Order: structure tokens, then C-alpha cells, then sequence
């Protein structure tokens, strides 16, 4: 099926959030060399901060967003009998049909 | 719904954006901040309390910011799961038939 | 995603005195606190002075046995003043910036574990992907009723009546395999033992030999 | 035989068909290597009578559920539902052949007239 | 006979969902069907009292004659042709197949006639409150005729009955669990003054099931619980209801 | 990131269907 494609948007939305993460995780580390006075990377401290504020909205609006999604395709509009019944035939049929001649 | 499901998802998300901003601004109160300034309004005086809130700000923020992220990794999951909740026609065969048959029981005419 | 987060909130764990040793720690390193929020529950009975300090008292047995309402002070506001002013004290707020900033190195720590740990959950990322390639029976089983456990699934009859033992029942491994349940024909993906209807002829002739 | 397996077989050149035994039908186990046989290509031709003939009954099953209010259940009473599967088969292939075969010889009994 | 039943309705835009859905849970499909109700009161000429010679209070109600039409005798174009019923119904909607009816009332297109069923109906059963609509129906089955006036419409007449007001109903039916069944129907008025759907905007929802017995308290009882699961089951989807009696009420009116 | 949170009458459609009242 082609939901599949909103599937897949949603996991890659999940990976921005694992990068929510990994990017404050950065801040974490980054912030404890700049409270050290060691004011080496303060740009740097700066970028990756910004950086995980940035990958949290982008999540944010993302996933808001396939709810709102989601909430859309709602509003949108056995089986087991079906098929198979008929089906039986077509393939012991042609399976029949093999076994009499061939190649 | 689909409402009551999402306001819990924006909620968690606001709780996410409100907690490295705790680590950050509590950060400044860990590494104490005691001002010559008098209006200045963040306390730590008391030894094992003061730096008791590096502590508590560790175990809160940290997991509050973590937490928010594994509550809303569920989230996403939660709404992908609802998302994945969902030949020879004729008597032209009466001719096929008649050859099986004919085929497999004997004589030879 | 959401099932394997929720498999690391459940604690679980098959250990053999990795498991059991750790939950030991848990006891004793929590209770030691435990314990020491009582002298918290004695200074309580420090007050006496009062009825009400007497209800608080009662938290000890021994203070049930150790009647005298004990203790007494004066006044060193100048002591809080030295407190305050000393250089010491000034020295003790550096204590702050230090236990803080250690408490900082262990949250980057932590931190960096947790990126690394939302990878092998794009393990089942690709789990999921896998299931996006390649029936809608909703079944819930170990009784109950309500809660307990369910999941849905297709299966084979339908249409007209074999009757005994028919059906089909699905669910996802943590290697991102689907394993196929049957509710009976006893699990084991995509089947375990299986058999073909089969077939042979025999003739017995010999020239009638 | 015994309640404990059925082997279908008929008289005629001693002939025996098909096989399953009460306890199942065919469970994967074995070496293999190619050779064919005679009765071997005839008898994949019984396999998907056998199974074709069962989807018949799988299929006028179908016919009387989605035509008539009660619906179907609880199998081939008379065995004459039943007895469709593999009953038929056995009884074509066997019986009209063999006694038209015997009905033949009879008619060369008036094998004397020019006729 | 007893007719258990509850009712409902669908605008035309629902259609396409309920069917989806229906399908899943009766696990049938749904079956195109049709029949003409050709309505007959007593000749207005004649007049009788309400008792018999066994001095009963009887009173005058309406005959419903009832019948399939090939659908050879309904359908307006090929090009739509195909098997599908929900999406043939928009086709239908509005107004008429090609009907004028009367011709097939006295044959045409010398002639005998075919089967019919000929049914009368009381008011469904008194209830205050009823979780269902409980109706009883009187029905033979005419399988021919024979004589001079041999067209249906003669044998009303001989039998003292004067035609009243016809209608044509076309739907799909599911056939469904303990004798259950759901018919999805459109119904057009049918008049010498060209041809109107009733039903024009939705289909008509019946859930019904007939039951042999009435004197099985046990299997009429059985059968209201049927229907209640039904309407139950989706309830939050659409109501079934019980109709209004009086508006069932098939008397001299 | 900061802000605020019938097609017809089923009882007339029978009552023509027994009587021809429309």
C-alpha cells in the first residue's frame, strides 16, 4: 500500500527525535568544558545548542504535524471466504494442466 | 479521539522542551551563583542541600529530558501501530477434466 | 519502536547472579537512606516542647522509652554571621561549582549512552521497515477477557466448513522476523514441522508372477 | 487396517493409490534423487483429482451456505457429502472401467452375428 | 409468520462505507436483489360489515402482492453495466428504470401469469416500549393461474380486491447469522404519471429476521436479542430503531 | 514554539409503504 510512504515519514521522525538526543547530548558535554572558563568552542557550544532546540521542533512540528495526519486520514474513509474459495480451482487447475503436457 | 491521543503527545512534547532548559538554567544554580547583587532570586547556602540540587537536578532533568524522549519514541510507534491496524475460465476446464480422467484410469483407445 | 522502549520499561531481565546481585545493591544502598531519614524521624523527638511534640516523639520505640523531652539552646546569630562571612564560606560556595561540575561530566555521560541506546532501536526502525514490506483478526488470549493480552491476525477455512482446529495467528520477533502463531494444527516462525498431503501408487503384477 | 493407519487400495492388477495414515499424511523426511516411474506421473495426476475433487465439496458447501438461510454446518451427512472425496475417484476409476471391460467381453458373447 | 426488525437509514454518501463494512461483519457479501409490491384494497363498490359467522371483529386491510423483476425489465444502461450494486445504485438514484408497470399487471411484451406472493399484515405488535418491531404476516404463495381471467389483476377483481398503489424496491441483502438479515434498499413510487424515489437521498436500512414460530416465547425472545446485538454492535454508527407502529399499520388506513 | 489549543424520515418512508400515504 502507499501509507506506507507516511509510515516510513514517521519513523525517520523518530530518528529526528533519537538526534533530539544525541545532539543535547553534545550540549551536555560542550557545556561542561565552557562553565571550566575554557572559553575554547564558545561558538561551537552555541551551534550544537540551537542545534538541538532545532531537531526537537523539526520533531515537534513533524510528528504534531502526521497527528494532524493522522486526524486527516480519519476524517477520510472476514475476508478470508472471498478469495480462496474460487481460487482453489486456479491453482490445482493449472497445476492439472501441467501434468498433461509441458516445456 | 485521535484528539484525546494527540493532546497527550503535545503535552509530552512540552514537557520535552521545558527540561534541558531546566539543565541549562539550573546548570548556572548548580555551579552556585550567589550574588553581590540582592534581588537576584536563586538560593544555595547549605552544604549537603546546595549541591543536594546537583544531585536532584541530575535524576530530575536529566530524566525528565530523556523521559520525555522514551514517552514520545512511544508516541511516534503508537501511531505507526494504528496506521498498521489497516486461467483456462470456461467449459473449456469440463475439457481438462475429461483429459485427467481419461489420463490417469486405463485403456488405451 | 513504541513496544521495544516499552520492553526496556519493564524491567525485565533473564540474569543469573548478574540480575540477583544488583536488586541486592538496590536493597541495601536504598535502605541505608531509608534508615537515615529515621534520624531525620529522631530529631523529630528532639522538639518535645509541645503535645504535638510528643506525637512526633512516639516515632521512635526507644523515644517510647527514653521519656525526658532533651535538648536546649542559645543564641549565636553571630555564629550564623561567621557562617555567612567567613572566607571559608565564601571557599564553600566553590565546593558548589565543583560538585555541580562533576555532576555536569556524569550528565554528558549519560547523555551519549542514550544516542548509542536509540540506535539499536533503529534496529527495529529497520524491523518496521521490514514489516512496511513484504486477514485483520484481533484476538486477545490468556483469559481475562479485559486487558490481559491481545493482538490481531488472519488465518486459512473461511468460506465453507472443514470445522476442527482451523485458523492462523501473528506476531513480530526482536530479530524483525514475523513468527507465524497457529492457535493450534505450538509456534515456530513461518512454521515449525510441517506436512504436505503426499501421495503413491502401487502395482502389483509379476506377468501375474 | 487396525484403526491405526488406512491404506487406500483396489483389486484389479492389484493396484494400490494414495496413502496417509490415520495418523496424518505426508511428513517431511528423506533423500532424494530422480528417476521417475510409469505409475510415478499417473499418480501425480491422482494428487490433484483427490485435491481438486475436495475443493468441489469445499465448493457446494459454499453453494447451499450462500443460498439458504440456515447456513451449512456439521459435514456430509448420509456420507453422501462426503463420500465425494476420494469416494468417487476410486469408485470411476475401479468400477465402470473394469466392468465396462467385463460388460465387453460379454458383448463378444454376441460376438457371433456380423453386427 | 413473525417479523422482528429494526430500521435505520443512510444518505447515499455512506453507502460506499457501510458496505465495507457490512461485508466484514456479516463476512458475506452484499447481494443485489429487487421486487415490485403491487397493493390491492377491497373494492370500494362492494361494502361488508367487520364479523363473520363466527361473530368476529374483522376488520378490512390491504393486499400486498409481491415479486422479483429481472433486472432486464429495470435497468436503464449497459455501459455502467458490471456487477457492483452500491455504485450501480448513484446510477438509479433520483428516478426511474424504465417501469409503466401496469403493462406487466395484464401481461403484454393469450398469456398466463406468473408467481406471486400475496401477503397480509397486522399493526406490529402493541408494546410500550419494544426493544424491536414484532409484526405478523399472514402469506401464500401463488404459483399460476388458469381459468377466463386468468391475469393477476382479474383474480383481485374476482376475489373483490381493487388495485390500490404500487412501488419498486431495488437493494443489496447480506445474509447474516441465525436467520438475520440486512437489506440496504432504495424504493420508487410507481404511477401511470411517471415514476419517483422514495428513498431518494439514502438507502432504507432494515435488519430483520422471520421467525416460524411466535408461539416459541424462547426463539422470539432469542430473536429480539439478535437484533439488539446488531443495532448494538453499531450503535455509534448508525441506529436501528423500532418504526412507529401506526406507521405500520397496513389497514383500511 | 509557544500557543493555544438524515436523508428523509424513516417512519413516513414505512407508513407510504403500507398505505400509499406518501
Amino acid at each position: 500500500p502507499y501509507i506506507q510512504e507516511r509510515l516510513k515519514s514517521l519513523n525517520d521522525i523518530e530518528t529526528q527525535l533519537c538526534s533530539m538526543l544525541q545532539e543535547a547530548s553534545q550540549v551536555t558535554f560542550i557545556f561542561g568544558e565552557l562553565k571550566r572558563g575554557n572559553e575554547s568552542v564558545k561558538p561551537q557550544f552555541e551551534n550544537h545548542v540551537k542545534q538541538f532546540y532545532e531537531r526537537l521542533d523539526k520533531s515537534t512540528t513533524q510528528l504534531r504535524k502526521e497527528i494532524q495526519l493522522l486526524d486527516e486520514n480519519v476524517g477520510t474513509r472476514a475476508l478470508g471466504q472471498d478469495t480462496e474459495k474460487m481460487e482453489e480451482q486456479l491453482d490445482l487447475l493449472s497445476a492439472i494442466l501441467d501434468p498433461s503436457k509441458s516445456k | 479521539m485521535s484528539n484525546q491521543a494527540l493532546y497527550e503527545k503535545l503535552e509530552q512534547t512540552r514537557t520535552i522542551l521545558s527540561v534541558k532548559l531546566a539543565e541549562l538554567i539550573n546548570m548556572t544554580t548548580i555551579a552556585d551563583r550567589n550574588d553581590d547583587d540582592e534581588g537576584s532570586f536563586a538560593q544555595e547556602n547549605s552544604e549537603l542541600a546546595v549541591a543536594t540540587t546537583s544531585v536532584m537536578m541530575v535524576n530530575n532533568q536529566t530524566m525528565q529530558l530523556i523521559k520525555n524522549v522514551q514517552d514520545l519514541l512511544i508516541l511516534t510507534r503508537s501511531i505507526k501501530e494504528k496506521w498498521l491496524l489497516n486461467f483456462d475460465e470456461k467449459q473449456i476446464e469440463e475439457l481438462l477434466d475429461n483429459c485427467i480422467e481419461t489420463f490417469v484410469a486405463e485403456k488405451t483407445t | 519502536n513504541e513496544n521495544g522502549e516499552t520492553d526496556d520499561n519493564i524491567e525485565t531481565v533473564m540474569t543469573q547472579e548478574q540480575f540477583v546481585k544488583r536488586r541486592r545493591d538496590m536493597l541495601e544502598h536504598i535502605n541505608l537512606a531509608m534508615n537515615e531519614s529515621s534520624l531525620a524521624l529522631e530529631f523529630v523527638s528532639l522538639l518535645l516542647s509541645s503535645v504535638k511534640e510528643s506525637t512526633g516523639m512516639s516515632s521512635m520505640s526507644p523515644f517510647l522509652r527514653k521519656v525526658v523531652k532533651p535538648s536546649s539552646l542559645n543564641s549565636d546569630k553571630i555564629p550564623y554571621v561567621a557562617p555567612t562571612k567567613k572566607e571559608y564560606i565564601e571557599l564553600d560556595i566553590l565546593n558548589k561549582g565543583w560538585k555541580l561540575q562533576s555532576l555536569n561530566e556524569s550528565k554528558d555521560l549519560l547523555r551519549a549512552s542514550f544516542n548509542k541506546l536509540s540506535s539499536i532501536l533503529q534496529n527495529e526502525h529497520d524491523y518496521w521497515n521490514k514489516i512496511m514490506q513484504s486477514v485483520i483478526f484481533k484476538i486477545r488470549d490468556r483469559t481475562s477477557g479485559q486487558k490481559l493480552l491481545a493482538i490481531k491476525y488472519g488465518y486459512e477455512d473461511s468460506g465453507s466448513t472443514y470445522k476442527h482446529d482451523r485458523g492462523i495467528a501473528n506476531i513480530r520477533n526482536n530479530i524483525e522476523s514475523q513468527n507465524l502463531d497457529l492457535i493450534p494444527h505450538g509456534t515456530d516462525f513461518v512454521h515449525s514441522v510441517k506436512k504436505f498431503l503426499r501421495v503413491r501408487i502401487f502395482t502389483k503384477i509379476e506377468s501375474e508372477d | 487396517i487396525e484403526n491405526e493407519n488406512k491404506v487406500i487400495i483396489e483389486l484389479p492388477n492389484e493396484k494400490f493409490e494414495i496413502e496417509l495414515l490415520s495418523l496424518d499424511d505426508d511428513s517431511i523426511v528423506n533423500h532424494e534423487q530422480d528417476l521417475p516411474k510409469i505409475n510415478d506421473k499417473r499418480a501425480n495426476l491422482m494428487l490433484v483429482m483427490l485435491r481438486l475433487l475436495l475443493v468441489v465439496i469445499f465448493k457446494k458447501t459454499l453453494r447451499s451456505r450462500i443460498s439458504s438461510p440456515h447456513g451449512l454446518i456439521n459435514l456430509n451427512v448420509d456420507d453422501d457429502i462426503l463420500i465425494i472425496r476420494p469416494i468417487l475417484g476410486k469408485v470411476r476409476f475401479a468400477n465402470y472401467k473394469l466392468l465396462l471391460k467385463k460388460i465387453i467381453k460379454d458383448y463378444v458373447l454376441d460376438i457371433v452375428p456380423g453386427s | 409468520v413473525q417479523q422482528l426488525s429494526l430500521f435505520g437509514s443512510i444518505g447515499d454518501d455512506g453507502y460506499d462505507l457501510l458496505i465495507s463494512t457490512l461485508t466484514t461483519i456479516s463476512g458475506n457479501p452484499p447481494l443485489l436483489y429487487n421486487s415490485l409490491c403491487t397493493v390491492w384494497k377491497p373494492n370500494p363498490s362492494y361494502d361488508v360489515e367487520n364479523v363473520n359467522s363466527r361473530n368476529q371483529l374483522v376488520e378490512p386491510n390491504r393486499i400486498k402482492l409481491s415479486k422479483e423483476v429481472p433486472f432486464s425489465y429495470l435497468i436503464d444502461e449497459t455501459m455502467m453495466d458490471k456487477p457492483l450494486n452500491f455504485r450501480i445504485l448513484k446510477s438509479f438514484t433520483n428516478d426511474k428504470i424504465p417501469l409503466n408497470y401496469a403493462m406487466t399487471r395484464n401481461i403484454l411484451h393469450n398469456e398466463s401469469c406468473s408467481p406471486w406472493s400475496l401477503q397480509i399484515s397486522d399493526i406490529p405488535a402493541a408494546g410500550n416500549n419494544r426493544s424491536v418491531s414484532m409484526q405478523t404476516i399472514a402469506e401464500t404463495i401463488i404459483l399460476s393461474s388458469a381459468g377466463k381471467n386468468s391475469s393477476v389483476s382479474s383474480l383481485m377483481n374476482g376475489l373483490g380486491y381493487v388495485f390500490e398503489f404500487q412501488y419498486l424496491t431495488i437493494g443489496v441483502k447480506f445474509f447474516m447469522k441465525h436467520g438475520l438479515i440486512l437489506e440496504l434498499q432504495k424504493i420508487w413510487q410507481i404511477e401511470e404519471a411517471g415514476n419517483s424515489q422514495i428513498t431518494s437521498g439514502g438507502f432504507l436500512l432494515k435488519a430483520y429476521i422471520n421467525v416460524s414460530r411466535g408461539t416459541d416465547i424462547d426463539r422470539i425472545n432469542y430473536t429480539e436479542t439478535a437484533l439488539m446485538n446488531l443495532k448494538k454492535e453499531l450503535q455509534g454508527y448508525i441506529e436501528l430503531s423500532v418504526p412507529d407502529r401506526q406507521s405500520m399499520d397496513s389497514r383500511v388506513a | 514554539k509557544h500557543d493555544f489549543k438524515k436523508p428523509f424520515n424513516v417512519d413516513d418512508v414505512l407508513k407510504f409503504t403500507f398505505t400509499g400515504e406518501k
